[PDB]
């Protein structure tokens, strides 16, 4: 990492020996879901 | 007037006449509206990966 020709003058297959440090994998989703409200109360439709 | 007076006498101090009260009349309001209640499958959900489809 320390050495910008070699950063800035490689391939597609490698990365800096400082990437070791991304230790912390983070997985995402978005979804849909349903929010009924009747008489006052409400709650999710689906639960798994 | 001497001696025909209502004074406290022992028996008349006696803590039942506040223990056996409640404090209930004092202490709630009038509320005069529906309680809240609701099913499972509502406020849960619906379990929608244990089915055939």
């Amino acid at each position: 990492a320390t050495s910008p020709a070699a950063v800035l003058g490689n391939t597609e297959t490698v990365t800096a020996n400082t990437a070791t440090l991304l230790t912390a994998l983070n997985i995402y989703a978005k979804n849909y879901n349903v929010l009924r409200i009747m008489s006052g109360m409400g709650g999710l439709a689906y639960a798994n | 007037l001497l001696r025909g007076f209502e004074s406290s006498l022992r028996g008349s101090r006696v803590r039942t006449q506040i223990d056996d009260k409640s404090f209930i009349p004092y202490t709630w309001q009038m509320i005069d509206v529906p309680l809240a209640a609701a099913k499972t499958s509502f406020i849960a959900g619906l379990d929608t990966r244990q089915q055939l489809a």
